[PDB]
This record gives structure tokens, C-alpha cells and sequence, in this order.
């Protein structure tokens, strides 16, 4: 429903069931973002990453990868998210730092890179708006149901969509 | 892991914004446990574009309370395995971050968790679980209240086990229900705060142990 939202969806075979699992949220115009994360010592590098991001209260975007995490991948894992945030943001015109990543599912599992390579080149902005829904069951993994949510606010539309219900207590900041 | 993402065409101040997203994200998101497991990945982002021009910030923050509480409830429903969701509400903390304090080693009480999945009456183990903060010296168990639904269980006023042994039963009824609520007062000042959890199946451990997640 909000204005400027796009939502791309997709199958990057994350889990071999051809699954939507590779999520673009983005904005067709500039955003002021406000982000917390995770405080782990095994942050995944999709974290590190996001706080950069984040730095200048601007970002446009999240891709976001479902069944599998990416953490605790070494140089490899850390190599991929670079490679995937970057890629993200340059197939849709985007400056790097406004386009944030993150990833949720198995720990210590390495992206299925050449299938993700081939799905970016194709990456491109989807027309129309919203889809939210779409986006609520793309990021889902042990969750059984989507959870999105919907406010109207002074002549203004507020979506959210959330994700996990295992390997959950939330100390972010 | 948590992820949840938040999308806006409200124009707002960053700075207010930044603020108020805080506030709301720690009495929402940073107010649930299911496992108690902290993920490596968590992440709540908002996007605020101003393409609908310029939202009063407080009826925003009401709205985003509004929303992550629905979407944190929702979670709890679900959590893995889960039958029930415990919403356990601490009051009379010394101050709103004992309350939490509280509130999570409660809800995190594998104890406390089959019981209620159970639908057993076992107060006395949210009693171990305040018990649990032990270095928490100004709570006194003399004047700390119980509560399941709208049954105190704790202190015992008067003699003996009939007045447990009805109103435990009572506390058996409320447990039936999808959705158990913990009452907690520490009789020390105002400090207050609901946590949110669930309680713990045999689903919970069939999941995490068939499947590699
Ligand atoms: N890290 C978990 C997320 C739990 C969920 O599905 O909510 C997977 O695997």
C-alpha cells in the first residue's frame, strides 16, 4: 500500500524446492532508514554490512535471503555478501551503501553462488507496487504462517512483515 | 533469527525518527524469546520515504507500536512447536529494566514453559523463576504477588491448602485458553514491563532435532 514500494521475489534454490527465497525490498525514491541488529560474536557478515549502511540514516532497500543464513562462512561467506549486496544495488542503478542485506537460515552452509549469479543478471525493478505479501513468505523458514501488518497514519500507509520463531530473543541495538 | 523490515511513505524528523524506533523496538521485538537463542542475524529495519508528506511523530510511533506488537504476538503464536502464548506482565520493579529482567527469566523458564503447555497450575515454579534473579536483593518473596489470568496464587493469605487448592484449580481453566497471561508484582517502585514468549511442546524438540535448521 505505501507509496514507492516495490517488492522482488524469487527461487535462488537456497532450499532445492523452488521456493521464493530472494527478496528485494526497495524504494523508487530516497529513504531516511532506522535499523537495530543483532549483538552476536558470530554476526553474520550480512550484519556488519547493514551497519555500514545504515551509517548515514539513508539506505533504499534490503535483499533479503531466506534458508540460509550465511554465517560463520570465513572469508568465503564474508566474500559472498559483498558480492551479493553489491550486485543487488548495481542491477537496480543503486549506490552500494543505499541497499542493505540480510540472510536467515542453516549456519556454517555456504551460498549456492553460481545459482544466485544467474539469477542477478536478470535482477531488474519490478513495475507496480507493493506486494508485501509476496515478501512476507519469501523470507520465511521454520514460521508455519507470513506475518504482515498494515496501518493508516495522518494520510500515511505503514507496512511491516516479520520472520522467526526459533533461535529467537531479539537484543538489538 | 528475527527479521522484520518496516515500510513507510510518511515523512518524518531522522533524528525523531531514529528515536522512536528504539522505543518501540524495545518493548516489541526486543521483548520476545522463544528459545532464548539470540540469533547471529537479527535485524529490524524501517524505510521512511516523505512521499506522503509530514506525519505527526506520536500518532507514528503509536501506529509502529501498533504494528510490531501485532507482528511480536504473532510470533509468539507461532513459535516453533508452540501450543500457547505467555505474556507475562511485571510490575513494581525497581525500575522498567528489572522488570524485563523479570519478565524474560520467567518466560524463559523451561519449567514455567511445559507447564503451561501442560496446562499444570505450577505457580510455585514462576516462583523459582523470580527466584532465579538472585542478584536482584531488593525483591522479597514476602512481598512479591502471583498471578495466572485474573487468579493470584501467591502470597498465601491464611492457613493450610484450600484456598490454593481452589483457584489453583482456577489458574487450570485459564491455561486452557491459546493464550496464558503471568501477573508479577515486586512491591518495590514503579518499574514495569510485559515480556512475550510460549510455551514449550514436545513439537519444539521433535522440530530441532528431525530437521537441520
Ligand atoms: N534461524 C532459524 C529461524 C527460525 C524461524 O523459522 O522462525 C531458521 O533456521
Amino acid at each position: 500500500t505505501p507509496r514507492g514500494f516495490v517488492v522482488h521475489t524469487a527461487p535462488v534454490g537456497l532450499a532445492d524446492d523452488g521456493r521464493d527465497d530472494f527478496t528485494v525490498l526497495a524504494s523508487t525514491a530516497p529513504a531516511t532508514v532506522s535499523a537495530v541488529f543483532t549483538r552476536s560474536r558470530f554476526a553474520g557478515p550480512s550484519v556488519v554490512l547493514c551497519r555500514e549502511a545504515v551509517a548515514d540514516g539513508q539506505a533504499r532497500g534490503v535483499v533479503v535471503l531466506a534458508r540460509n543464513a550465511n554465517v560463520a562462512t570465513g572469508l568465503e561467506g564474508e566474500e559472498n555478501a559483498r558480492e551479493v549486496r553489491e550486485a543487488v544495488a548495481r542491477a537496480l542503478g543503486l549506490p552500494e551503501g543505499e541497499m542493505l542485506i540480510a540472510s536467515t537460515g542453516v549456519i556454517g552452509r555456504q551460498y549456492p553462488m553460481e545459482s544466485i549469479r544467474e539469477h542477478l543478471k536478470t535482477l531488474e525493478w519490478p513495475a507496480g507496487e507493493g506486494g508485501f505479501d509476496r515478501a512476507a513468505r519469501a523470507i520465511m523458514t521454520t514460521d508455519t504462517r507470513p506475518k504482515e501488518v498494515r496501518v493508516s497514519v495522518g494520510g500515511a500507509t505503514l507496512v511491516g512483515i516479520a520472520k522467526g520463531v526459533g533461535m529467537l530473543e531479539p537484543d538489538m541495538a | 533469527t528475527l527479521l522484520t523490515f518496516f515500510a513507510t511513505d510518511a515523512r518524518l524528523d531522522p533524528a525523531e525518527q531514529d528515536r522512536l524506533f528504539r522505543r518501540v523496538m524495545d518493548r516489541t521485538f526486543n521483548a520476545v524469546s522463544i528459545d532464548t537463542d539470540t540469533s547471529t542475524s537479527d535485524t529490524a529495519v524501517l524505510f521512511a520515504n516523505g512521499l506522503a508528506g509530514e506525519v505527526d511523530a506520536g500518532e507514528f510511533e503509536e501506529a509502529l507500536h501498533t504494528a510490531a506488537l501485532a507482528l511480536v504476538k504473532d510470533i509468539a503464536s507461532d513459535g516453533e512447536g508452540a501450543a500457547k502464548l505467555i505474556e507475562v506482565q511485571v510490575t513494581g520493579a525497581r525500575d522498567d529494566a528489572q522488570a524485563k529482567r523479570v519478565g524474560k527469566t520467567v518466560v524463559n523458564s523451561p519449567l514455567v514453559k511445559t507447564a503451561v503447555h501442560g496446562c499444570d497450575p505450577n505457580w510455585g515454579r514462576v516462583a523459582m523463576a523470580i527466584g532465579k534473579c538472585s542478584d536482584d536483593t531488593d525483591i522479597d518473596q514476602e512481598r512479591v504477588t502471583i498471578r495466572f489470568g485474573e487468579v493470584e496464587v501467591y502470597p498465601p493469605k491464611a492457613r493450610g491448602d484450600q484456598a490454593d487448592d481452589a483457584l489453583r484449580a482456577a489458574v487450570a481453566e485459564h491455561l486452557r485458553g491459546d493464550e496464558v497471561v503471568i501477573g508479577i508484582d515486586l512491591a518495590i517502585a514503579d518499574g514495569a514491563f510485559t515480556v512475550y514468549g510460549c510455551d514449550l511442546t514436545e513439537g519444539y524438540v521433535r522440530l530441532n532435532s528431525e530437521y537441520t535448521t
